[PDB]
């Protein structure tokens, strides 16, 4: 990752324009629920 | 964008856990009514999102590109931080917020 | 650059701050000036850490955008992860 | 018989209606939804010596922002394409003066007419598809995301945005079904929109060469 | 082969009128060989959704961004398989690099030693005293980099 923070080769060949197509490290990152796409219409529209 | 109905997907922060400890560091009590207005909760998402910057510029091209990168964190963001959300079942205060 | 016209992630990364606390503590091994008052300690890594604590630096940052031109940082407008 | 055949000029006919209004052309909306009851009854009925006899199947549709490209795509009638049928194909091209046109291949063409065409002029552009190619739609598949061709100006400033030169873009292969598909020269740069499951939209930048 | 699937990674989902997904089985079909191109254009079948496992003949008939995405599930098929999860990031990373050169760069012998990088890296694996002979016989420059 180049300080322009795009993922780069040794000749300077774009691969990525963000890591991991978001320019997050993988460290930190967690596993997490939506909780939006599963419930149906009227569950959506009861709760939000 | 998610077929299959796959809701579980990785994301930095976990959202939960950080609401839970704004419940249990300022001792909140969920029975009793809380002083949070809506739109206090609605531009603090607002001011907040643009200052989560990846793609950093002003020309619309960075602008969509960073609006595309951060993206499934502010879709998420929005869902969890709703005002009805806070208003039912987390009752977080404005200091908390 | 000048002042203005200057982009990089503001956040000083660990691996720019083991270089800094690596170089500015062999600078104490080399019998350099310490930019802070210290209490009875002497091992150079731990008053190289408690100054990037103080944020009292005296070095800067060239960093290589892939471009090719430079862009130079201080320490004391960066900010500590930590 | 007749009905395969039917079923694969009308799959062969929506799918080039397809291309030319994702390259972006005056394609009228019921033309590009036909039905077979509505390709039977508009185009003649049953081919091998009916009504449609792989002639009256051309189309002449222009562009939006100026009506002079104006792509004449043919169908030969012939299994292969010998170098004659080109010949007559481009003689047909300064009586209506149009610079674009496509060819349908049925089954396959010769070594030389593929040469002939490779090599005759950057004045006369033409492509080539295969009859077994346009039964279907690349970019109707899940796996193949939306691609959207850029001018030149959006690629400048791409390039002025991101401090790149046009080697250090990532490259596409000038012979890609989805490239041949959007009829596209080299040195161009296709805009790439797929969804991702980190990130939920991701922007991709490919240049052909 | 004809089955039923029961996981629900090949079972039909689409979205109902109440917004609600719903797991709909559908009959699917897996062969033996592959023959996508002319498959697709057969009658009855769905030119959306059907994939497969060959890379040459996917990237013949679809494109580089399909060979990208299948790619993509295939690697995150074979290794999450057996319960090992592994992040994405990763993943994404090789499958983008194996497709950034327009063509199927292959991480073999064959296929990372004819880039334009250094030929000094390119000596570090494989056909070593080769590819350096190749890059004193042409005169090529490394940028060292």
């Amino acid at each position: 990752v180049k300080y322009d923070a795009t993922v780069r080769n040794s000749i300077n060949q774009v691969v990525q324009l963000r890591y991991g197509e978001d320019g997050l490290a993988g460290e930190s990152v967690e596993f997490q629920n939506l909780a939006t796409l599963k419930p149906s219409n009227k569950a959506f529209e009861k709760k939000f | 964008i998610f077929p299959t109905g796959d809701s579980k997907v990785v994301l930095p922060c976990n959202l939960l856990r950080m609401i839970w400890n704004a419940q249990k560091i300022f001792h909140i009590n969920p029975r009793l009514p809380s002083d949070l207005h809506p739109i206090k909760v609605v531009e603090g998402v607002k001011e907040l999102s643009k200052k989560l910057v990846i793609v950093n510029g002003d020309d619309p091209l960075s602008r969509q590109a960073q609006e595309n990168a951060t993206l499934l964190f502010n879709i998420h963001l929005r869902s969890t931080l709703c005002s009805r959300r806070m208003a039912e079942e987390f009752r977080l205060s404005g200091e908390a917020f | 650059q000048a002042n203005q016209k200057r982009i990089t992630t503001p956040y000083m990364t660990k691996y720019e701050r083991a270089r800094v606390l690596g170089t500015r503590a062999l600078q104490i091994a080399m019998c350099a000036p310490v930019m802070v008052e210290l209490e009875g300690e002497t091992d150079p890594l731990l008053i190289a850490m408690k100054e990037l604590k103080a944020r009292k630096i005296p070095i800067i940052i060239r960093r290589y955008l892939p471009d090719g031109s430079y862009e130079d940082w201080g320490v004391d407008e960066l900010i500590i992860s930590d | 018989d007749d009905e395969e055949e039917t079923y694969r000029l009308w799959k062969i006919r929506k799918t080039i209606m397809q291309l030319c209004h994702d390259r972006g052309y005056l394609v009228t909306q019921d033309e590009l939804d036909q039905t077979l009851e509505e390709f039977k009854a508009q185009f003649g009925d049953k081919p091998s010596e009916g009504r449609p006899r792989r002639t009256d199947l051309t189309v002449l549709v222009a562009h939006n922002d100026d009506p002079t490209d104006q792509m004449f795509v043919f169908f030969p009638e012939e299994p292969k394409v010998g170098i004659k049928t080109i010949k007559v194909y481009c003689q047909r091209m300064q009586e209506e003066n149009i610079t674009r046109a496509l060819i349908v291949v049925q089954q396959g063409m010769t070594p030389s007419a593929k040469q002939s065409l490779v090599d005759m002029a950057p004045k006369y552009i033409l492509e080539q598809f295969l009859q077994q190619e346009l039964l279907i739609n690349i970019t109707e598949h899940e796996l193949v995301p939306e691609h959207v061709v850029m001018t030149k100006e959006e690629v400048t400033e791409l390039l002025a945005r991101y401090k790149l030169r046009e080697n250090q873009l990532p490259r596409i292969q000038a012979g890609d079904p989805v490239a041949r598909y959007f009829g596209i020269k080299r040195g161009q740069v296709v805009k790439i929109i797929r969804p991702s499951e980190t990130a939920g939209r991701y922007i991709t930048y490919r240049l052909v060469q | 082969y004809m089955h039923l699937p029961q996981t629900d990674n090949k079972k039909k989902i689409i979205i109902t009128e109440d917004g609600e997904f719903k797991a709909l089985q559908e009959w699917i079909l897996e062969t033996d060989g592959v023959s996508l191109m002319r498959v697709l254009s057969e009658k009855d079948v769905d030119p959306v959704r059907t994939t497969s496992n060959d890379i040459v003949e996917i990237f013949t008939v679809l494109g580089i961004e399909a060979v990208r995405k299948a790619l993509e599930r295939e690697l995150y098929h074979v290794i999450s398989f057996d319960g090992s999860y592994v992040n994405y990031r990763h993943l994404a990373l090789l499958c983008d690099t194996m497709t950034c050169r327009g063509h199927l760069m292959a991480i073999t012998r064959h296929g990372v030693n004819r880039q334009d990088t250094g030929p000094l890296m390119k000596c570090s694996f494989e056909e070593t005293v080769d590819v350096l002979m190749e890059a004193a016989a042409h005169g090529e420059s490394d940028p060292m980099k």
